[PDB]
């Protein structure tokens, strides 16, 4: 069977989205381009370089037309004509509006394209704005996080796949399934948060139980996401929180690399 | 007289564009170029020195892991504080675990398809490849029936028509050079390495709460509990599960991994005698053991004139003559100031001009080390070990060094080490020892805690007024690297990062002299304009990451 | 007439004990004993219907999964319930994974060191072990690196001194007839068995709750919750990831499992001509994929006078000539009431007498089927699909015995099928084609959730009075289990299992005919009565569960 | 090198105890064996038989008098003078203490040997009681559960092998590091509990979007335990109230196999 195409751009990216796929294991990333998908364009991995790898996206481009999904990664900064970052020549928004035309969906990966994230953070410097923002007329797939555990994104591209359309969105368009719940509303230390039973110190005694960690400035009460529960890299038992760090609030917009790591949820 | 250029440069981290003059067949001249920037620098601003870290990790997640610890240890150096030794021991775990998964993916993912041809692997005799290693490696993944399984994968793709990442590249190019077999050899690897690196990054995961971007660290520790009669902290069970994973990398390590590096040597001679980069070689120490910062693992220093005699040994993350000699220059990036500037005082401030061939034409600073350029990295860190008579080094340089002389029946001397070759030799040899880095700090850490010891923060006094300046070096995959933070009245009032990349990647610097993937490239032979190959070859020995190199 | 007696037999789960007379060198008659009890049928009376599937689940552990799910039936038979289809597809996924890794332990953990000598795979030449393997197997794991790895083990092993459960066994004995490099071969392959049987594991682990002891079954369907859009829940994601285990399970199983049972066949094949249990067969049909609780994948039926033949099927878990059958007899057995019990009205009453060659001797009741002692598990299912004339089952018995051809020149005609060896092949035949099902049930759970139906459950309606009677039929890893339930006035009044091993495993019946494993025992010879390795050899062949036997 | 000594003996067992080893990761079961411990006698994986095996077992016990741990694994049954459970024509109990006369630790694994279990639940047939009763005036370590993740047991032994102690424990004489806690003062679900948000029945909207299942029964309320914590199997998110069912309180004695899975716990 032929499998279907992906195409994925890299803008203002740490390449941390594209390093998740690496830790994944249901695909593992060999069996996704392998097996699941065609990967036909993805800088980090492919063999072509410079004028061969742009031979190849324009050949996927026209090929796989009104069949891939495109896959962004990275915010997209718009200050001075968009020259904070500069492919093959070109501002990164051209080669993005270009290749969106012809996506049968449109993933933005990670909280930088979903909605600007570290790189949009303070006085942003390059004026770094997420997907939607540059693809006003189209629907795009949010999967935040930095990086999102890296099943947010295969399981919706399975679903596309295998249902032939889109897992359900929330308002932001984030799949449910993964950003559905605030962090807090399905966590584990809850009923320490109940009982009043708060860390005060790393190293502390309460912190050396298990304790809550919302006065250490834990942000579950007001990030949505799956970290509780699907957790990280499949070992078990592997989160910000239950290895002893608060939730810094990276999946949501206007918390993550805005409100310090100490600032409290209820603290603006 | 003809131009090429290179944009994007692929299989490797962020963006990055190399033009090359070329004279008769030969690269004359050379320009590296970073062309995305953010201004992580100016981000951090203005924030408690705490934040900083989780922050500019961020400036890349291939090496994820190194800023937030570079970041720490910056924040520490300004505050003055002593690191508790059980964060020193998590630290470093997470540290050598990491750059194992690193290093092996650069190796396989990053660069052997570079040298390895898809298409001749199809063409090869599994059994011949697997007989051909017969006395070379003790790998118990070299059958001809894993080799067939491998082969067909292949085929099944080709047989597609969708070859995807392997899609037009340099199949059938003059410059490669492997037999079929080999060819087959080096995907079964490749394949292979996928696990190994996934291991490594499980014994990161369960210390940093997830990669990529762990979450325990803190100014002042680490924020993991240690109890080991705790339920949900570091407990006693934590710790094997940890431990069954810095067990499962050693193997693929040494009996893959190492002996591969050897057989792309063997077939490739010449990448011993092109792709020098500099004369000058920096290091930083690295995997301090004690309570005061110190005591590494690993040495560090300063080489010159491509002469280890010169070696002056660097043991002290305080080291004023380390510190006193590192300025960075944006005479030829695209930033305002152009003098060269100490990170304290550092500036970055977007100046972009465009192209131009005798003004600027990159986003990365061109640092220098008393005025001079420097190859920061695997090559630069083996090289120091070797110049300070390190026996671990030595020797596991010389088990590489015998199984191409059991295949060539040439050897290799510490003149060729200058070299692409060579500073691939290099990540290797760094690999292979980090093994034993794993082992030694997870046997420190059980016997420290057995002793009574579960500290591993101590909070950081943070003045509200005043001025305080610190400097936080760690010798990353790619080399060294420095965080530098200006700390005034409680906040950041200055931040600046010199990366490895900046060092190896940066533009000409002041003084007019190249950086080291400019000079790397001179000399080099092009079969096809307009497929590099072998520039692309020289540049990947680098492990360009340009996130990390302009931030 | 030497009397010998094993007890306990090791390498079984539970408590055995066997006897036997031995005459001019060969075992003339035999006796089976269970020797615990636990009373698990009284433990459930008096409670709510649906409770019982986790307290019965505890019946035992090995084939954990096996009683809870005979258990549900049990009760929906009673009242009438037919289980939502996407509650089948995930039952059977259970049950079909459980079974996978169930019979490879068996073959390797349990079973492998009656036929393989430990002692001398320390004298192989891996290589030669490796070769020997060559166009025979396509496993990528028979490398002679590989073996080298596993002989140092062993090596090691020994040269502590302390071979622990290795020790004291038949090394050296006279029915050890491997040579040095097939009994390396093995021990290699015992060791890479209980990564398969691992992963199986895993799939049962996503769906179950955990294993051993599932956790996820009602009466009226399964506590997994169908949302692919639904956070917590059994989502596409959770799918995804039982996928990516039941995709690594067929490899082994294909190439390793099925190669190996062939081969121990080569080296004893007049293991092929001894060991016969019964002339009568029967087997339950299981993986019923309807609305209904039937359509099943496999066939089930009744065999007579060992002639396929005579073959009855059964299609249904309704069928009333299978349910008016079955009944058991404490005759011999440590139980008061002595005549045929039909379970519906059987008891279980304690009446130690301590033990007696014409008495009681057994915690184990004695079955029949209208009168008829009969094996079942594998052999007895293998037998039932060949007279059923499955295609997938003749061919894959077909492919076992292509490679026995290959090695020995000779082939196996279905009436050497009637030995220990013959009920070893079902069994790996039986695990071969459960792959198959385990690819088919995803694919139809993953095919009807897109339909839109996400339907788990139907609430049982338990009349506060009345009476009724269910029976749950369920084949199980060894054999063909059933559980027996009354209701009266909403609570169990009676609670009656019928297990595979209480079949195979059972004393005397009411009219003296000794039980499968007692058949099977006459006319094996022995070589050494003080170490009747040839006994455990026929007896392991049956895969005695002692705690599933008395319950 | 030599390897600590164990000897493990099954009573009234279902061998699900032994089964949780072949599940386990940290060590795997063969790791166990070769490497960290030398089991010298487990009936279900010894080469040996019979005469054999309880000449392995008289030697280890003189030999490594003093030094070997004794599993015991399974309800011990003390009715009609311990006829219920016989091996090698001797009443178990007798095997035990005999063993246990040479142990240097003893631990009880799995809740049958630690309180009784499920085979001395109801009118308990057999008169089956836990090691502690058998044993008194011997420490014993229970590691409840049906059966408990292997780990619980693995992590306790090397506890014991590394540090030359035993780990701290409860007032039952469970290990804190995975008894210490209620599994209900630790789960992902308090926070539906705490709002009002259960599933009533299986299949049903609460149940599909992973609420509290306090209403059907779970007796997470009534049970220490690491099972939200640690779970089971290893592979990231498995444990019973995960997947979709109610804890029946199988690690606690007076709740598991006494209580009806439907019957509400009590809340603290
Ligand atoms: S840790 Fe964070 S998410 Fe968990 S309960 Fe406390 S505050 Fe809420
Ligand atoms: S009742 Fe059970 S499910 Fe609800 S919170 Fe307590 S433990 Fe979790
Ligand atoms: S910081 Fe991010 S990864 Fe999850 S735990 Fe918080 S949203
Ligand atoms: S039933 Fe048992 S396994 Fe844990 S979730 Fe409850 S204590
Ligand atoms: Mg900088
Ligand atoms: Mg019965």
């Amino acid at each position: 069977p032929q499998r279907p195409p992906v195409i994925w751009i890299g803008a203002q990216e740490c390449t941390g989205c594209t390093e998740s796929l690496l830790r994944a294991t249901h695909p593992t990333v060999e069996n996704l381009v392998l097996e699941t998908i065609s990967l036909e364009y993805h800088e980090v991995l492919s063999a072509a370089f410079g004028h061969q790898v742009e031979e190849n996206k324009h050949n996927a481009l026209e090929k796989y037309k009104g069949q891939y999904v495109l896959v962004v990664d990275g915010s997209i900064p718009l200050k001075d004509n968009g020259i904070y970052c500069m492919v093959a020549g070109e501002p990164i928004v051209d080669h993005i509006r270009r290749a969106a035309e012809g996506a049968a969906a449109i993933i933005a990966i990670g909280s930088c394209a979903a909605w600007g994230g570290v790189a949009a953070a303070g006085v942003n410097p390059t004026g770094a704005v997420g997907l939607q923002e540059v693809l006003p007329g189209k629907t795009i797939i949010n999967i935040p996080g930095c990086p999102p555990n890296p099943h947010n994104f295969l399981a919706t591209v399975a679903h596309i796949i295998t249902y032939g359309k889109p897992p359900k969105l929330d308002a932001k368009n984030r799949p449910t399934f993964a950003y559905g719940r605030l962090i807090h509303e399905h966590c584990e230390r809850r009923p320490h948060f109940d009982a009043g039973r708060f860390a005060k110190e790393f190293g502390d005694e309460g912190h050396r139980e298990g304790w809550c960690l919302y006065h250490l400035g834990c942000k579950g009460p007001e990030t949505y996401g799956n970290c509780s529960t699907l957790q990280f890299c499949d070992v078990g038992g592997v989160w910000p929180v239950a290895i002893g760090h608060p939730c810094y609030g990276c999946n949501e917009e206007g918390i993550g690399f805005h409100k310090g790591i100490h600032q409290l949820a209820h603290v603006e | 007289s003809q131009r090429i250029t290179i944009d994007p440069v692929t299989r490797i981290e962020g963006h990055l564009r190399i033009d090359c003059e070329i004279e008769n067949g030969v690269v004359s001249k050379a320009w590296a170029s970073g062309t995305m920037w953010r201004g992580m620098e100016e981000i951090v601003k203005n924030r408690d020195p705490r934040d900083a870290w989780m922050i500019v990790q961020r400036i890349c997640g291939v090496c994820t892991t190194t800023h937030a610890i570079s970041s720490v240890r910056a924040a520490e150096s300004a505050l003055n504080i002593d690191v508790p030794v059980n964060a020193q021991y998590i630290r470093n775990i997470i540290l050598a675990a990491h750059t194992t998964h690193d290093h092996i993916v650069h190796f396989y993912q990053l660069s052997a398809l570079d040298w390895v041809d898809i298409t001749s692997a199809l063409k090869a005799d599994p059994a011949k490849a697997s007989a051909m290693l017969n006395g070379v490696s003790t790998w118990h993944l070299n059958s001809a029936e894993e080799f067939t399984k491998v082969q067909n994968k292949i085929k099944d793709l080709v047989a597609s028509g969708q070859l995807g990442i392997f899609a037009n590249g340099c199949w059938g190019h003059p410059a490669m050079q492997l037999p079929p077999e080999v060819n087959l050899i080096a995907v079964a690897h490749y394949l292979q390495a996928l696990e190994c690196q996934r291991d490594a990054n499980r014994v990161v995961a369960l210390l940093g709460g997830k990669t990529p971007h762990i979450q325990n660290l803190a100014v002042g520790g680490v924020a993991n509990p240690i109890n080991l009669d705790g339920l949900g902290v570091l407990n006693l069970e934590r710790l094997m599960y940890i431990k069954s994973f810095i067990d499962k990398l050693s193997d693929f390590v040494e009996q893959v991994y190492k002996v591969d590096t050897a057989v792309i040597a063997a077939f490739y001679p010449e990448w011993l005698e092109r792709g020098q980069g500099a004369v000058n070689y920096l290091s930083a120490p690295e995997f301090p053991t004690d309570g005061k910062n110190g005591s590494f693992l690993f040495p560090g220093g300063y080489i010159t004139d491509a002469d280890l005699s010169t070696y002056r040994p660097i043991t002290s993350h305080s080291d004023e003559y380390l510190i006193k000699g590192i300025q960075e220059s944006a005479k030829h990036a695209w930033y305002k100031d152009e003098a060269p500037q100490a990170p304290w005082e550092g500036t970055t401030v977007p100046d972009y001009t465009g192209w131009s061939d005798d003004g600027k034409y990159s986003w990365v600073k061109a640092p220098t080390f008393y005025g001079k350029t420097v190859e920061v990295g695997p090559l630069a860190n083996m090289l120091c070990k070797l110049a300070a008579k390190r026996e671990s080094t030595h020797a596991k340089l010389n088990e590489i060094v015998a199984i191409y002389t059991k295949l060539t029946g040439k050897t290799i001397e510490v003149a060729q080490l200058h070299s692409t070759l060579g500073r691939i030799i290099g990540r290797t040899v760094h690999c292979c020892e980090l093994q034993n880095v794993l082992q030694d700090q997870y046997n420190a850490l059980i016997v420290n805690i057995g002793k009574g010891d579960h500290t591993t923060f101590v909070k950081p006094d943070i003045p509200a007024t005043g001025e305080f300046k610190g400097v936080g070096f760690l010798e990353a995959p790619r080399g060294m690297l420095s965080h530098w933070m200006v700390i005034k009245d409680g906040i950041i009032s200055n931040y600046q990062a010199v990366v490895p990349s900046t060092w190896n990647s940066g533009p000409r610097n002041f003084n007019d002299e190249v950086g080291p993937y400019e000079r790397s490239l001179v000399g080099t032979p092009i079969a096809d304009p307009n497929k590099p190959l072998e520039v692309v070859r020289t540049i990947h020995s680098f492990d360009p990451c340009m996130s990390c190199a302009v931030h």
